[PDB]
């Protein structure tokens, strides 16, 4: 199938920082790369569809810049309400594998 | 110069017991029925059979047969092994190239032919084309002479003929036999076998032998046969053919009784008191083999030009059906269809490759046992002569015609990538067909098989079924298919910069998927790589398949039962 | 648009499992495909399989013969029947809603946990 | 009962001038070379040539040849025209059915065979299968007897044989000729022609005739030939075959000189004083023709079962490759590919029909000139015997296997619509092959034509090119393609209720087009009707094509040059 | 090609009336049937896409109810500002033929 | 999003015609396809042909060899060059904007009239 390796399994950032979460694919997804955001105790809220679009209900800070296999998410000047567990998903094939899911931290 | 033999048992099943005799310098004849050993003993004395199947000895002038015996003796096959598509001068220069010494002069190669073609009476037909079904040529009675001249280059003292009369008319064959009678006194020992002979033939022999159901019935000079079978209990009636009255004894106007007569034959006792006195360069090899098949290729428009005209029409018809493939929703279907159709077409013309080797199989057997070439010289020459040109051309005719009419990707490199890919797939399908058809004299068998293989390969090529959606214990079969790699390479060559949803730029984002709005989406959905290695991976796979299938053909032509 | 699970939060091993997702605000026979997800402890998400709007269904090939999805259309329900349940797949289960054209898991359930012990 | 003739000029090119003589009740022999008229005069006396090409008369017992002459005389073709796949009892019951009177009893049909098979010495091989290459049977020396018995049903007084010796061994042919000698005294006038005869054959004749290059050289009884050519200037040397010494005169140990000798022959003068004294039911026809080819069909597993094995295995392989076609984005490609393949296979298997008629062409010619059947009886019988069963089965083997494995539309009527559509396309492709094969003895020609032909039709079948996107001066060619109508019917049969964008119901609205999210969108984009007439329009087109191509075959079999 | 016969070339209606404009197609359009509205002296403003959808900037009175070939537009209780020239278009094939264009009138 | 024509409102017959559509609020190299329409007196609309965002173009087959559409990308213009103009096609011309995914003539020009007389 297609496994989505979020090689940075975690981070340690501070407020007002531009963090870049990679999501390395095991095959060409062609911008079929979703981003979710699971706060602890909740279902994954959809964040970015199409690997470049955005979902209504977020600031214009989360932005996906992906091409081919090396998809990534850019969070410019993150907030307090944006620490979570970001899962990248491929919806190209049928077995919709998710990413490992990075987890932001505060130093 | 004499031949001699003793106590020959030949099995695979002994259709023989043991044959004893010597053959003088003269005219040696073998007669009998087709089921008898009249065709097997001749292959024994010409060393055309399995030595392990042989039991006895072959002693020549007090010496056994060396490895040099086949290189200084000549056996002529029953059918016309000559190149009727060429002429006598060209074919005899071929047979002079591969038999005369490399040190010998080209002037000597001009002269020694003229010592023979002048002898055969073929000076009229020197430059006249010998003859094909589709090209009018010389009469078959001199096709026989042409083959005999092919087996008289280095002046072999020992001649062997497979049925010199069958395939010719009566007075037609008499002119061959009188030429051989002229050879019967020039110190050339002719050993042959005739089915249903005639007294006009029978009156000119020197030595005679009769075989029936693997049993020997006569040995000695030819005149005394009629003298001996009178003592057997018969009498030749008034106005009967003696050579046909000799078969009147065979099938009951039993075999064991007549053989017992022969055991107590004085003709055998003298031979018993005789036998036990006895028993007691590569570049040159490729310089002319390529030329001969090249002139076969030129001298057959109905197989060379007739396979161009078609390519030319189809290239035009396919040029008219598609004609400027649009970049709309129907563009994917048309481009994939034409690319599919081209790959398939190449594979199917490749199926006539069998006609190369299957027709030339018997000539290959005789010519290698004669020792005209190393097997690799034949294999590096004929592929240079027929595999190379007849598949470089259609891969250029298709490429030049259907490229700019259809408007396939208007770059310089893609034109030549398509050219080379069609060339490679033509070669690869021809190589597979050649491996299947190496060492098989039947056409309908292999042709059936190659069609079967292809119809299975095409089911996997990627158009009739999506290769990613096959059960994983079948997705390993997608690697054994030639139409897969060429078709993958063509899809990779053409579907890169294309777009197929007009008004919808898809390379930045493809909203509303299930759309196939760019070439890459179709290419990936087929399970095809997008990296530039994904193109030439197909080519290296096809090159390896060419080498492997040519090696299988080379081994089949090497490990073939030539005997 | 509005999903919710209701089922046993426990089960004996190697027998079965039943979950039910009741959909309000929308009819499961109208437009979308409806799928299940499970998230293990030591959080890793794992999509399980979707039932189409017209009863057709496709399941995650890792779960062959074990998962089945049925539906009761007269009250907008679809059922997760998971058989021969090992104690290892004691994950938190969800029902979710897939657009088809947008392509993403647009809507989710609330979250039911299944503990497979004895 | 005697034959007689006078002043025969035969042209297309006069390879004849005029032949004069009578034939007594006895053994009439025609000898000479193959280029001579020895094979044309026999077709003249048996009325096997064009009467407009004939010039002179054929007078029998003071009466010309009526239309009843062919219905009471028997000509035997040189190759084995017997049904080696059947047995002697079955084949002679066939020849009794179509020649004996309808009023005659089946007991009489049991007895009259036993008056003949008992005479031929074939009582051992009565129920023994005659013999095929793939089924061991009786020896060919009695295949000749089998054909002769086939031409002795209604007791014809006048027998004709095309080279009774060629194709058999020496003592093998003697047993045929002694049987004919037994027929030589029972009031049966045998008229034949032998190439390269023998004195054992020559010693039992009654009348003799020699032809050479369209010139007559002898007439009269057979004994006096040796007596006449002595006066010509020759002498038969000691121990020579007289029948071969008669050809010693021909080719120069010239033609005009020997003919002038014959003009002043007393054997001709008596004949000059003789000749100028002379010259001065359908249901039954379909009841047994169907059975014979039916037993040919059963008596050949390598052509009947061997084409079912291919059907079964390829039925299962296609069942394994596809196996439950998904309703996803790849579903369109798979369904169209398989429908494509099943249709193309039917079509291309139906290039084996060219076998049926091409092999049975010479038997058809001889049997109709003998008058065993009306042409429409042959045509309504053989199609009932081979066109019907051999194409109903694979259209059911494919249908039963690949339907429920692939999961094609799970309705009762669609299963049978697919069954009937494959049946019709098998029939239609076979009917074309029948139109393009009728009246041709060559195989490699026709098969070549059929093969290009289908390759063009598939390009218009609708998969390799979108039919709506062809230039309007080519879109009229999409109607002359059998693989178009069957493939259109299958796409119409299967793509109606389907959907291919999972999670996206498209039948209400298709947002984001260029998607092909339902069966109708793919079906319309191919240029295929959605009304229920759009399905059966293909079937009525195929039925009309069956009738038209069978009528073209019927006319080619009717307007054929039988002579 | 595909010709769009608006067989009712004109009408004569009154205010508050449900008028039904047909648009007979010469082939299957599959809901690829647009509706425009050309006020005199203007370009055709898009009214209905997809033969069942609607375009923002209109009341919920214009409604297309089409199926197969017999597409139609329903104007329930038309207003004074809705007299015009309604053109139906197929955007299925490439040669995007329009309809003849009906023209409403006031009796 | 914002189109406008500017050209001669008259022409001599059988020579040529030039119209220019300057697009503001959007770049003609970005997304859409850009086409021309003409509406005759005795109003009947007639779509003429579109130039794609990447220079490719397709023209109405009734107007073969007579219409050509060029583009000057450096200022967002596309040009209507109509040659051998008969006096019969004296229609009101428009430039319009086509979505591709929505499929409809989403945006239109203002309306330029061409009278072909002498
Ligand atoms: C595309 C149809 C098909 O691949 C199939 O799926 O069914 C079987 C079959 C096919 C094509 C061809 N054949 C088949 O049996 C035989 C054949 C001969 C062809 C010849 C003549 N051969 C003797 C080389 C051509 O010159 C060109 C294309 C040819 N295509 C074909
Ligand atoms: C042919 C062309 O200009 N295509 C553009 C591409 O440059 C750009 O990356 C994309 C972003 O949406 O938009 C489209
Ligand atoms: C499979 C199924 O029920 N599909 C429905 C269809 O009946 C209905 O026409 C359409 C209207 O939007 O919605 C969807
Ligand atoms: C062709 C088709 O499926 N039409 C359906 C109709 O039967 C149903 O009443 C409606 C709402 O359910 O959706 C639509
Ligand atoms: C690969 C590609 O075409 N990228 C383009 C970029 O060059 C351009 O700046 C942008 C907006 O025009 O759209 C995108």
């Amino acid at each position: 199938d297609i496994v989505l390796t979020q090689s940075p399994s975690s981070f340690s950032v501070s407020l007002g920082d531009r963090v870049t979460i990679s999501c390395k694919a095991s095959g060409y997804i062609l911008n079929r790369l979703a981003w979710y955001q699971q706060k602890p105790g909740n279902a994954p809220r959809l964040l970015i569809s199409g690997a470049t679009s955005l979902e209504t209900g977020f600031p214009s800070r989360f932005s996906g810049t992906g091409s081919g296999k090396d998809y990534t998410l850019s969070i410019s000047s993150l907030q307090t309400e944006d620490v979570g567990t970001y899962y990248c998903q491929q919806y190209w094939s049928t077995p919709w594998t998710f990413g490992g899911g990075t987890k932001l931290e505060i130093r | 110069a004499v031949l001699s033999f003793h106590n020959i048992c030949y099995r695979v099943k002994e259709i023989l017991s043991n044959i004893n005799g010597i053959m003088k310098p003269g005219l040696n004849a073998i007669l009998g029925p087709t089921g008898g050993g009249k065709s097997s003993l001749l292959d024994v004395l010409a060393a055309r059979k399995d030595p392990s199947g042989l039991s006895g000895d072959v002693l020549i002038n007090g010496a056994p047969r060396p490895a040099n015996f086949k290189c200084n003796s000549g056996y002529v096959v029953q059918d016309d092994v000559v190149m009727g598509t060429l002429t006598v001068r060209e074919n005899l220069q071929f047979s002079a190239a591969l038999r005369l010494a490399t040190t010998m002069t080209n002037h000597e190669k001009n002269e020694r032919i003229n010592r023979v073609i002048q002898e055969l009476g073929l000076d009229k037909v020197a430059d006249s084309k010998v003859g094909t079904q589709f090209i009018r040529g010389v009469s078959g009675g001199e096709r026989k002479r042409t083959s005999i001249g092919m087996e008289l280059i280095t002046d072999p003292s020992i001649l062997f003929l497979d049925e010199p009369t069958t395939g010719l008319d009566s007075s037609t064959a008499n002119a061959v036999l009188l030429l051989l009678k002229r050879m019967s006194k020039q110190g050339r020992t002719i050993i042959f076998s005739i089915h249903q002979p005639r007294y006009s033939i029978f009156k000119l022999f020197d030595s005679l032998t009769l075989l029936a159901s693997g049993r020997l019935m006569f040995h000695g000079p030819a005149q005394e046969a009629l003298g001996y079978f009178e003592s057997a209990g018969y009498h030749c009636e008034a106005y009967n053919n003696p050579a046909d009255f000799f078969l009147d004894i065979i099938n009951g106007d039993l075999i064991e009784k007549l053989a017992e007569i022969y055991v107590n034959s004085s003709f055998y006792k003298e031979t018993k008191a005789e036998l036990h006195q006895l028993s007691g360069s590569f570049c040159h090899q490729l310089r002319w083999v390529s030329k001969r098949s090249f002139k076969n290729l030129l001298g057959n428009p109905q197989a060379s030009i007739a396979q161009i005209i078609v390519t030319v029409v189809l290239g035009l018809v396919i040029g008219a059906i598609y004609f400027g493939l649009k970049n709309d929703s129907t563009g994917i279907q048309n481009r994939a269809g034409v690319l599919f159709f081209l790959t398939t077409n190449q594979c199917f013309s490749s199926v006539s490759a069998v006609e190369l080797f299957v027709v030339e199989k018997k000539l290959f057997i005789h010519e290698y046992i004669s020792g005209y070439y190393r097997v690799s010289s034949y294999f590096l020459g004929k592929l240079l002569s027929d595999l190379l040109p007849m598949r470089m051309l259609p891969s250029i005719i298709f490429t030049c015609i259907v490229y700019f009419m259809l408007g396939l990707k208007p770059k310089a490199d893609a034109f030549f990538v398509m050219m080379f890919t069609l060339m490679m797939v033509a070669y690869s399908a021809s190589s597979m067909a050649l491996a299947i058809a190496a060492g098989q004299s039947v056409v309908s068998v292999a042709t059936l098989l190659m069609t079967i293989c292809f119809v299975f390969m095409m089911i996997f090529s990627g158009l009739l079924v999506n290769l990613t959606t096959i059960a994983s214990w079948l997705s390993w079969l997608q690697y054994f298919s030639i139409p897969r790699y060429g078709f993958t390479a063509l899809q990779h060559n053409e579907f890169l910069g294309q777009n197929f949803c007009p008004g919808l730029n898809a390379t930045g984002n493809n909203p509303c998927n299930y759309a196939t709005c760019t070439g890459e989406e179709y290419l990936v959905k087929q399970g095809i790589d997008l990296s530039p290695w994904g193109l030439w991976k197909n080519h290296v796979a096809l090159a390896c398949m060419i080498v492997i299938f040519l090696t299988i053909a080379y081994l089949k032509l090497l490990f073939l039962k030539k005997y | 648009v509005q999903l919710q699970e209701s089922g046993p939060g426990l089960v004996k091993p190697s027998q079965s499992l039943s979950l039910t997702c009741t959909v309000t605000g929308f009819s499961i026979t109208s437009d979308y495909a409806w799928n299940w997800i499970r998230q293990f402890p030591g959080k890793k998400l794992e999509w399980m399989g979707y039932i189409n709007f017209d009863g057709g269904t496709t399941y995650n090939p890792s779960l062959r013969g074990r998962i089945s999805i049925t539906r009761d259309t007269s009250k907008n329900q679809f059922f997760l029947q998971l058989r021969s349940v090992t104690p290892e797949d004691t994950a938190t289960y969800y029902c979710a809603t897939f657009y088809g054209a947008k392509g993403t898991l647009d809507y989710w359930g609330q979250g039911t946990s299944v503990t497979v012990s004895s």
